[PDB]
C-alpha cells in the first residue's frame, strides 16, 4: 500500500503447476503512504512480481510474518546482526490471496536438480576458492 | 623484499625470507642504511595498529606511509598475532647485527628517527615503533673511552 503502479508487462504471464494460479509482472513507483493518500484523491521506479492464489487459506502466514517482523524489530533495536526477509501477502477473498515475490527467486530444489551435488561445490564454482574475500563474506552472510 | 615478507600465502614468504637472507649475506653494508630501518619500523607499526581493527569490518588493506605498497591481513585474531610475533624477531636480530659492527652510525640514525613531529602526538598511545627503537638501544650498547681497556 506504499507504492503506485505505473504499468503492466503484457508478456510476463506464466501460470505454474497446481486451481488456476499464475504470475504477473508490474512496473511500479515508490512514493510513500501519506503522499499516496493525498495523491489518490486528485487523479526510484522498479519492477515487482505478484502471485495470485485461488482456493487456499492465507491466514497462518500472516501470523508467521507478523512474528517475524516483531523479531526483526527487536533484533534491530538491540544492535545485533540478524538477517530476515519478511515478504508481504494479503488475502482478499475467501480462498483468494496475493503474494509478493522476492527479487531474483532461486529455489533450492531447482539448483539441486541442475547440480545433484552439495551446495559447497556450487558456492566454490560461483565465487572461487575458500581463500578469497568473497567466499568469506558469503560465509558471514550465510551464518547471519 | 621486506614488504613482501608478510604475504598471505605460505611458500611466498619462505622464498622471500630466503632471498632476503642471501641478499643481506652477500651485501653486509645494507644493515646500517638510513632507509631500511624507517621502513621496517613503519610496517611494524602498521601491523601493530592492524592487530585490533574490528576483524568483522571489511577492507583489510593498509597503506604504508612514504612508500607505495599495500598489506593484507588474515581474518582470525590468532593468525594475526602469530604473524606479528613472528615478524617481531627479525627486527631485533638485524638491529643487534647492525649495532655489533658500527654502533655510531646506527645510533645516530636512531637518534634522528626519534625527532619527528607526527609521531610525538601519538606517542601518548602505544606507537610500537618508538618503543622498539628505545628498547633495542640498551642491551647492545658498549663501553666508553674510559672503560674500554681494563682487566676484570
Amino acid at each position: 500500500p506504499e507504492a503506485i503502479v505505473l504499468d503492466i508487462d503484457y508478456k510476463s504471464g506464466t501460470p505454474m503447476q497446481s486451481k488456476a494460479p499464475y504470475l504477473a509482472k508490474f512496473k511500479v513507483k515508490r512514493c510513500g503512504v501519506s503522499e499516496l493518500e493525498k495523491e489518490g484523491l486528485r487523479c526510484k521506479i522498479s519492477w515487482q512480481a505478484a502471485i495470485f492464489k485461488v482456493g487456499d487459506d492465507c491466514r497462518q502466514d500472516m501470523l508467521a510474518l507478523q512474528i517475524i517482523d516483531l523479531f526483526k524489530n527487536i533484533f534491530q533495536l538491540v544492535g545485533l546482526d540478524l538477517f530476515v526477509f519478511p515478504y508481504r501477502v494479503v488475502a482478499t477473498a475467501p480462498g483468494c490471496g496475493v503474494i509478493e515475490c522476492i527479487p531474483d527467486c532461486t529455489s533450492r530444489d531447482q539448483l539441486g536438480r541442475q547440480t545433484d551435488f552439495g551446495m559447497y561445490d556450487y558456492f566454490t564454482r560461483q565465487y572461487g576458492d575458500e581463500s578469497t574475500l568473497a567466499f568469506q563474506q558469503a560465509r558471514y552472510n550465510f551464518i547471519r | 623484499l621486506l614488504v613482501n615478507f608478510n604475504h598471505i600465502h605460505k611458500r611466498i614468504r619462505r622464498v622471500a625470507d630466503k632471498y632476503l637472507s642471501g641478499l643481506v649475506d652477500k651485501f653486509p653494508h645494507l644493515l646500517w642504511s638510513g632507509t631500511v630501518l624507517k621502513t621496517m619500523l613503519d610496517i611494524l607499526q602498521t601491523l601493530s595498529l592492524s592487530l585490533s581493527a574490528d576483524i568483522h569490518k571489511d577492507q583489510p588493506y593498509y597503506d604504508i606511509p612514504d612508500a607505495p605498497y599495500r598489506i593484507t591481513v588474515p581474518d582470525t585474531y590468532e593468525a594475526r598475532e602469530s604473524i606479528v610475533k613472528d615478524f617481531a624477531a627479525r627486527c631485533g636480530m638485524i638491529l643487534q647485527e647492525a649495532m655489533k659492527w658500527a654502533p655510531t652510525v646506527t645510533k645516530s640514525h636512531l637518534q634522528e628517527y626519534l625527532n619527528k613531529h607526527q609521531n610525538w602526538v601519538s606517542g601518548l598511545s602505544q606507537h610500537t615503533g618508538l618503543a622498539m627503537a628505545t628498547e633495542s638501544i640498551l642491551h647492545f650498547a658498549g663501553y666508553n673511552k674510559q672503560n674500554t681497556t681494563l682487566g676484570a
